[PDB]
């Protein structure tokens, strides 16, 4: 029952802005989405002291998730902060405002009635005066929501390993847990700790090799990403936070594709071996929620693979007999605590970062209206420029009959292969189907996953769905298509807004 | 409520049911009943490609490439195909199980279990009576429900 | 005075020279398959004289699925049972002594445990993912048992 | 704590034979081998009486079973004449020593020895001993239901005509010794005497059968103790299925018990009594075994060995008795006993147990001549034609004979041994002869050597000989007995030093 000092603090309601003075012992736990600047004083974020002189930061703090505090406790020590005061200042503490997101993310239950109340708008007759309801407000009254502090070693590592960065040598670090034993959130502490404003205004080379439950990645990515500002809440992945590539693995896990796995990571640590030289870049890895078995293989390839130079294990075990003590460190689990209702299931949450992935206008603004009713972006198939070829990742062995139907409302992902690449070496005919093994050898640069709508077989024209893309122009780049194993949510072939709207037998559901 | 099955329409599980089981199992030529059994396999395939599949349709399918490759062995080195069926069998039984015989599962598919998981390696003919006896389980517990 | 199903033990050194040349840079790909089939027929021959040690028959078809996961290049759902069927096998008979303790006892890998379990209680492991613990398994026999023979 | 009564100053001590005196209310209990005479009285034993009358009955009941008990408990009409200078009590028991050669099992198995009678108060040293203090030996003592079910069989075979019986049970579960009681019971002479028919479709653990047999056997006399299948009742057929257990070739065993059945049948159907043995499964395949089986012969009568049983429920009349059961020390150990004593054997009651090498060895030629036509492996038919010559060697093959026109058949390989495929050898019919142990293949002289325990020449015109290898393991004591380890030095043959 976390919860804190109530307010009563003066605080006037604004339009879309509410203004906030916090007192020396005041706190704060805010859930939902809001975007704060501070008008007075240093507030402290989980770990690191924002100034006023700091530019507003952007929260997307989840109910999944736990909250990350926000202190005003740290008395303003330095000249860098910049106070400007337009009301009132009083020499109270400190005084943060902070700002509606309007990201409109919160519009989910739209399509899905259980995610109701991950993002808030107060979904029941009112208890408190003066209420108001805006895309965030901090829980007055204690409620069950976990709150982000760890025990003071964990938090200890990591500013340890902080001041490390402070100087000119940099720092490559490894990160090894199972599901759920808290790697997002010590990745999170990291990159938001390596990018306090104290520190350099140095981005962060941030490598994600976990497709099961990315961070910083779309669904089923490896990705790469200099943070050069960092997430300040769980943004499920629906932040831009610029990446040099995302990697189609095409899988939930490793073991579907060891060997497209292996090579991909190799490939994305010798990209990183290109830029992580520089020295500037402090280069940092996720590794799979695999802790044992043929996962703790390639952690161990992995680790003989990039010059560690840091290593965190989240539970103990046979780790220590296993990856040679080539420093590493001992951290304990410290996952985060909450209900399944509150805290929805990994493959759970994968849906919702698979949906969102396509209903993204922009990196904040969020349009949950079906996607169907937006025009199809009709291309083309076979020998055609538009889009070539299929390669089916892992069921390679399909009837040249079956794939067309098979990629047929599911979500596939559209790839980027220059000049005569594709060219190496079946029928088109209905779909050429490039072969997965002349796949794995071919260069391939990863464009947005795509959501297939309604295949037309007489003709080649196939509808597609797919996020925000600029015009895919290509001199002979053919953009070719694969289907790994991504699964499709419901809500996007059938929510209550298009079951209601037609009622009548859907093609690919069952009532 | 609404749930997602990779068969457009949900009249590809009818077609399944000819397709694995054809009207007629002795006028039948045997090499046509196999092209027919191989497209089951190909549909329940792309299905598994689609999305998941019934453990019972999964299970067929994998039970006939078994029977297939049992009443097709030319002799020789029987090691492959005395492996891939017990292999077959244990997915196909700790598929049933995994969520007494209540199910009705015949005490002949656990048996087969622990012979081929921990004792000596069953042979061809317990293989193929064994994968027959399951292709007849599961028509009769899913397969014959299922109607247009 | 236990009883061997090869009439001398110099056999079993024959049989280990099927299984591994030791000249494997440089020799063809289709006569290391000819050694490992004559070895094969040799193991079984030995089986149906008389039972034989669980590592001999487990190198024997270990090395069945080695040669079908090497020659596979279509419906490739029974090559994956065979392997899959092959490690179970092999893992259980090796267990099959009288539980993560019991695996370092008998230094079996992680892998192993994890692809047994796998196989028999979740979907079928990657082709990939057999060719890897097939191979595993294969150095796994010459580290303890053929090495020292 | 199992004893018998002990006597003293009446019991007789005679050369080759002992005579006991026992009271009226005395019971005796013997271990070892012996042919039991009766001077006076009627001496009922295991639930049955036998009288004065009746002719000598030689006993075989070693450790591993357990000893059936010889009760003095007494009056019939005679019939039964008693025939010595004191009357004594009223029963006279006359054991006769049973030179049956047994006791030799420890020239070749140090553990074995102990089985049988083997010396290792003042009592003399005869092949059969009573134990008169109390010792750990068990004796037959059977619940008064596995007495009372197994007697209502015996007034039904009284009068006319015939009872089908099955027995169900598992491997522990005692179905022998239900069986042995049973054939005790109704061949007993005080009821109809005519043979009961005796089939016995359980390789793995048989008796009336060698090791390996499928056979149906018409059994005409008693056999008194724990016989180990060393005795021999005059049995139309073995048919060697080669394998320990059903599990293996399924559909050869259940063609052979299908065939097996057809003669039951034909000489069932003639006022003799069918009785079956199933094997020890009763869980899995098994049941479904049992279950065909139960269906094809339409018993009469049918036993369970436990409680657990709805699927046999249908249709035929069952009965639920208890296990019960009763050192050897092991039962598969004993299977090496059962296969080694079939070729130690130079006629039944005879057993010389020196190592078969040092005999005479027997020739055959394993070519298109008469000797051996053709060659079959079961289980692995894909053995490589160069490794089957080198796989038979040193193993106990079983021979068959063959008509010629069924002879002809496609063998596959003239070079070294012919290999006669598996598919071509189920569709033609066999006779079973004899198991075989080969001691060595000649590859130049294509001239192979087996033994045989004992055989009638083979004479006959142009009727093929084929030889199997089934599962059925060669004894180590047969190649690396502690007798043919010195004899010859220590080598490797197949034998390696632990």
């Amino acid at each position: 029952s976390s919860n804190f000092s109530f307010d009563d603090d003066n605080t006037i309601y604004g339009h879309d802005y509410v203004i906030f003075g916090l007192k020396s012992n005041q706190n704060l736990i805010v859930k939902g989405q809001f975007v704060l600047e501070i008008q007075r004083g240093a507030i402290d974020i989980n770990g690191v002291i924002y100034h006023s002189g700091v530019e507003p930061m952007k929260f997307i703090n989840p109910s999944s998730s736990s909250i990350p505090l926000i202190q005003a406790t740290q008395v303003l020590n330095s000249s860098l902060l910049e106070n400007k005061e337009s009301q009132e200042t009083p020499g109270y503490k400190s005084v943060i405002k902070l700002t509606n997101l309007d990201t409109h993310l919160e519009s989910i239950g739209r399509v899905c009635p259980l995610f109701k109340n991950l993002f808030w708008q107060f979904d029941l007759d009112q208890y408190e005066l003066a209420f108001s309801d805006y895309t965030f407000y901090p829980i007055t009254k204690p409620d069950n929501t976990v709150s982000v502090i760890k025990h003071k070693n964990w938090m200890d590592v990591i500013k340890s390993l902080t001041e490390l960065y402070s100087n000119d040598q940099s720092i490559k670090v490894i990160v090894i847990g199972g599901k759920n034993s808290g790697k997002s959130t010590f990745l999170r502490l990291l990159v938001q700790h390596m990018l306090s404003p104290t520190l350099q205004q140095l981005p962060i080379n941030f490598m994600d090799l976990d497709p099961g439950q990315p961070e910083y990645s779309g669904t089923d990515c490896i990705s790469l990403s200099k943070i050069s500002e960092v997430q300040h809440g769980n943004h499920l992945s629906l932040t831009s936070t610029d990446s040099t590539q995302c990697h189609y693995v095409g899988f939930n896990s490793p073991k579907d594709q060891p060997t497209r796995y292996n090579l991909l990571v190799e490939q994305l640590v010798r990209s990183y071996e290109s830029d992580g030289e520089l020295k500037h870049e402090s280069l940092l890895i996720n590794t799979p929620g695999w802790i044992k078995g043929y996962g703790l293989e390639l952690t161990r390839t992995l680790i003989e693979r990039v010059k560690p130079t840091h290593v965190i294990y989240l539970n103990s075990g046979t780790l220590g007999v296993d990856i040679d003590i080539k420093g590493t460190n001992l951290i304990p689990l410290q996952g985060s605590f909450n209900h399944s209702g509150s805290r929805y299931s990994s493959s759970q949450l994968r849906l919702l970062k698979t949906m969102a992935y396509f209903h993204k206008i922009d990196d904040f603004k969020f349009d949950f209206q079906p996607l169907l009713f937006s025009p199809p972006i009709q291309v083309s198939y076979g020998v055609s420029t538009g889009i070539s070829a299929l390669t089916h990742l892992k069921e390679t062995g399909i009837g040249m009959d079956h794939l067309e139907r098979s990629i047929e409302a599911t979500i596939v992902g559209i790839f980027k292969v220059k000049r005569d690449h594709l060219e190496e070496c079946f029928n088109k005919g209905q779909l050429p189907l490039l072969p997965y093994k002349e796949f794995i050898k071919l260069s391939t640069e990863f464009f947005r996953l795509a959501l297939v709508h309604s295949i037309d077989q007489e003709k080649k024209i196939m509808n597609l769905y797919i996020p925000q893309f600029r015009t895919l122009d290509l001199t002979k780049e053919a953009i070719i298509m694969v289907r790994g194993n991504t699964d499709l949510p419901i809500w996007e072939i059938a929510s209550n807004e298009i079951v209601k709207r037609f009622k009548r037998q859907l093609p690919y559901i069952t009532f | 409520h609404p749930r997602l099955t990779p068969w457009k329409s949900s009249d590809e599980v009818v077609y399944l049911k000819g397709l694995f089981f054809p009207a007629d199992r002795e006028q039948i030529s045997r090499d046509e009943l196999y092209r027919q059994y191989e497209e089951a396999i190909s549909l329940v395939e792309m299905y598994s490609s689609r999305t998941r599949v019934s453990h019972i349709l999964q299970s067929t399918a994998h039970l006939f490439s078994a029977l297939m490759m049992l009443e097709s062995f030319e002799g020789g080195l029987d090691d492959t195909v005395r492996l891939t069926a017990s292999m077959t069998i244990i997915r196909f039984v700790n598929g049933l199980l995994d969520p007494a015989k209540k199910i009705d599962l015949p005490s002949l598919f656990v048996e087969f279990r622990h012979s081929a998981t921990h004792d000596a390696l069953p042979s061809l003919e317990m293989c193929k009576t064994c994968v027959d006896r399951a292709i007849d389980w599961v028509w009769d517990h899913y397969w014959d429900g299922v109607l247009s």
